[PDB]
């Protein structure tokens, strides 16, 4: 299979700075016609992708000059001379040289801000849900940065990963932070087999994890 | 003039059944440009499915060729997409996009049509209040569980409490959706002042107003 590898996958940037996105293919994109069908798309939230650069370096209609594409063979690069708010979104390289045509995984250009520790809150199953036979233990890790974070669940001191579902919000339009929800789903009977429930957050803002717990009592 | 492509799809499809989408174009002729089909899902990113060139011949992504069919009617400016034996992970946004002649790049995209592959029936959500354990800001929550289809709308205090709110993307659990929402207010305002989670589920014509009350040891 022809693999398109973009790097980095996430690219924090301050408005006004230069940004560079790499895209490498597992095999040459030089088509037998002599042309190189390597293209770049930009996709903003809720919108369909839009063509930015076609055939390595040709700027598409309406694309500002701060965008420039270069490279050849298996190595390509997209550069933004001075990032503006409207440039934030997800960039995809795409090749039309070898069927099946393929896309890179996408590089997310996002607004950089100071690192911020998450505010962690844990919640025991409501009495209402228990009455229904279920038991969801919820944990909110809010307004932190960067988005990279590790959440561990511990029941009576033992790590539990099965039955855990996580959900992440998109970067906040106001404070540029991220938030996530983690839920340990259990049957009412499983919940009653243990007492201590803990939500642990590991984030680069601290060498020690943030621990929030409660006792089924 | 204004090169436009518009997808017309079913929305919801049951697994094992088929998916038929019609792409209607205007501003250009199908006899002059090819039309690609691409889909996007969180689990597989952007995937190229196939294309029907201006001349009428097609090319398919080998991973789908066993169940994918693309055809067109030049006179009616319509391109037809049909995929059989649908499965859960075929859930995605499907797009038709014009091929930019000899650049072999998609230049004009439709807005896309969202397709959900599910055997679920319309089901209202169970709404559970999330109050901190019995044992300065205070974060409260709301768990919206087991509903179908998306979306549900969660608000706080009938919309009077909009700042400090985080409503997380829903996750699939047992063919049904589950999501949570958190709200953070001054600890001096709760529980002295009421805080209620308001959940609306258009599809089931239901609304639930759940007051967040403190727990009692």
């Amino acid at each position: 299979e022809l693999v398109m590898t973009q790097s980095p996958l996430s690219l924090p940037v301050s408005l006004g700075d230069q940004a560079s996105i790499s895209c490498r293919s597992s095999q040459s994109l030089v088509h037998s016609s002599g042309n190189t069908y390597l293209h770049w798309y930009l996709q903003k939230p809720g919108q369909s992708p839009k063509l930015l650069i076609y055939k390595v370096s040709n700027r598409f209609s309406g694309v500002p000059d701060r965008f420039s594409g270069s490279g050849s063979g298996t190595d390509f690069t997209l550069t933004i001379s001075r990032v503006e708010a409207e440039d934030l979104g997800v960039y995809y390289c795409f090749q039309g040289s070898h069927v099946p045509l393929t896309f890179g995984a996408g590089t997310k250009l996002e607004l950089k801000r100071a690192d911020a520790a998450p505010t962690v809150s844990i919640f025991p199953p409501s009495s209402e849900q228990l009455t229904s036979g279920g038991a969801s233990v919820v944990c909110f890790l809010n307004n932190f940065y960067p988005k990279d974070i590790n959440v561990k669940w511990k029941i009576d001191g033992s790590e539990r990963q099965n039955g855990v579902l996580n959900s992440w919000t998109d970067q906040d339009s106001k404070d540029s932070t991220y938030s996530m929800s983690s839920t340990l789903t259990l049957t009412k009977d499983e919940y009653e087999r243990h007492n201590s429930y803990t939500c642990e957050a590991t984030h680069k803002t601290s060498t020690s994890p943030i621990v929030k717990s409660f006792n089924r009592n | 003039e204004v090169q436009l492509l518009e997808e017309s799809g079913p929305g919801l499809v049951q697994p094992s059944q088929s998916l038929s989408i019609t792409c209607t174009v205007s501003g250009f002729s199908l006899t002059s440009y090819g039309v690609h089909w691409v889909r996007q899902s969180p689990g597989k990113g952007l995937e190229w499915l196939g294309v029907i060139w201006s001349g009428g011949s097609t090319d398919y992504n080998a991973a789908f060729i066993s169940r994918l069919s693309i055809s067109k009617d030049n006179s009616k400016s319509q391109v037809f997409f049909k995929m059989n034996s649908l499965q859960a992970d075929d859930t995605a946004i499907y797009y038709c996009a014009r091929n930019r002649g000899y650049s072999y790049a998609m230049d004009s995209w439709g807005q896309g049509t969202s397709v959900t592959v599910s055997s679920a029936k319309t089901t209202p959500p169970s709404v559970y209040p999330l109050a901190p354990g019995s044992a300065s800001m205070v974060t409260l929550g709301c768990l919206v569980k087991g509903y179908f289809p998306e979306p549900v709308t969660v608000t706080w205090n009938s919309g009077s409490l909009s700042s400090g709110v985080h409503t997380f993307p829903a996750v699939l659990q047992s063919d049904l959706y589950t999501l949570s929402s958190s709200v953070t207010v001054p600890s001096s305002t709760w529980p002295s002042e009421t805080v209620t989670c308001n959940v609306a589920h258009p599809a089931s014509s239901t609304k639930v107003d759940k007051k967040i009350v403190p727990r009692d040891c």
